[PDB]
């Protein structure tokens, strides 16, 4: 199964991913991808913050859906 | 023309685990199953993939899910590049592509792509043109599959992506496969630094070994 991921400078990426995948498995993904550190992510979906522990299907997230990335940031 | 009739048409896939041949049916994602010997591979670069906590690879870092490992010229990493920058890679080594239709191309029903994909319908299955809005320069293609069609030269040629990697992809790719974060060492500058890595990406990590290759 595969889904986009698009931050809003407007780069999406293809993920294959399966419906059982956690959203941990996901970030993991997109680092391998895209170099950025799974605890700089923060994903959306459908106006949903997705949490680490869960799944792609706990959040109905069918194939071709497109997940929204944003940074983290944290001080010192 | 040679390049894009070959894309279209229909196209063998291999198990290369028992060697038994298909005909490929387009739609599905680039997980496939053997129905004959139910191993599970890539059809991009014929790499195998793991459930959860079955792979074997040493330093793994996505070990909890069904993944494979493909190299950088998979099209699993290579259909998130533009069709611009695939291009590129393509005019660098004067490989030439189409960007218009065939020439004495037959209309598609609907609209958009011509890429027959075995699509899934209600109860079952449907063979049916893609159907998705073809941009002008996609020779007739849409966004995804055009990339695709690159992306068959590219690997049809052994061309090398890496020659286009920014630092920032150098750094993600020298991660990937050689799980070490670099650096720059003190005294080199950044030309030299993107060089460095370029240089020992190209000779400690080959190219797909299982990607079929022309002469
Ligand atoms: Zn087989
Ligand atoms: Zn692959
Ligand atoms: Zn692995
Ligand atoms: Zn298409």
């Amino acid at each position: 199964m595969q889904i986009f991921v698009k931050t809003l400078t407007g780069k999406t990426i293809t993920l294959e991913v399966e419906p059982s995948d956690t959203i941990e498995n996901v970030k993991a993904k997109i680092q391998d991808k895209e170099g950025i550190p799974p605890d700089q992510q923060r994903l959306i979906f459908a106006g949903k913050q997705l949490e680490d522990g869960r799944t792609l299907s706990d959040y109905n997230i069918q194939k071709e859906s497109t997940l929204h990335l944003v940074l983290r940031l944290r001080g010192g | 023309a040679q390049g894009l009739a070959m894309y279209l048409q229909e196209n063998g896939i291999d198990c290369p685990k028992c060697k038994f041949s298909y005909a490929l049916a387009r739609g599905g994602c680039m997980h496939f199953a053997c129905t004959q010997c139910r191993h599970q591979f890539c059809s991009g670069c014929y790499n195998a993939f793991y459930a959860k906590n079955k792979c074997p690879e040493p330093n793994c870092r996505v070990k909890k899910s069904l993944h494979g490992h493909h190299p950088r010229d998979c099209l699993f990493y290579l259909r998130d590049w533009t069709a611009l920058r695939l291009q590129k890679l393509l005019q660098d080594n004067n490989v030439m592509f189409n960007t218009e239709p065939p020439a004495g191309a037959r209309a598609v029903p609907g609209g958009g792509c011509r890429v027959i994909e075995q699509k899934e319908v209600p109860n079952g299955l449907r063979d049916e043109a893609c159907g998705k809005e073809t941009p002008a320069g996609y020779a007739g293609l849409c966004q995804a599959h055009y990339k695709e069609y690159l992306v068959s030269l590219i690997n049809a040629h052994s061309l090398d992506p890496a020659t286009l990697y920014e630092v920032e992809e150098l750094e993600t790719a020298t991660e990937r496969y050689l799980h070490v974060r670099p650096q720059p060492l003190a005294g080199e500058d950044p030309p030299a630094y993107q060089a460095r890595l370029l240089q020992k990406l190209t000779e400690e990590v080959p190219l797909g070994q299982s990607i079929p290759r022309r002469r």
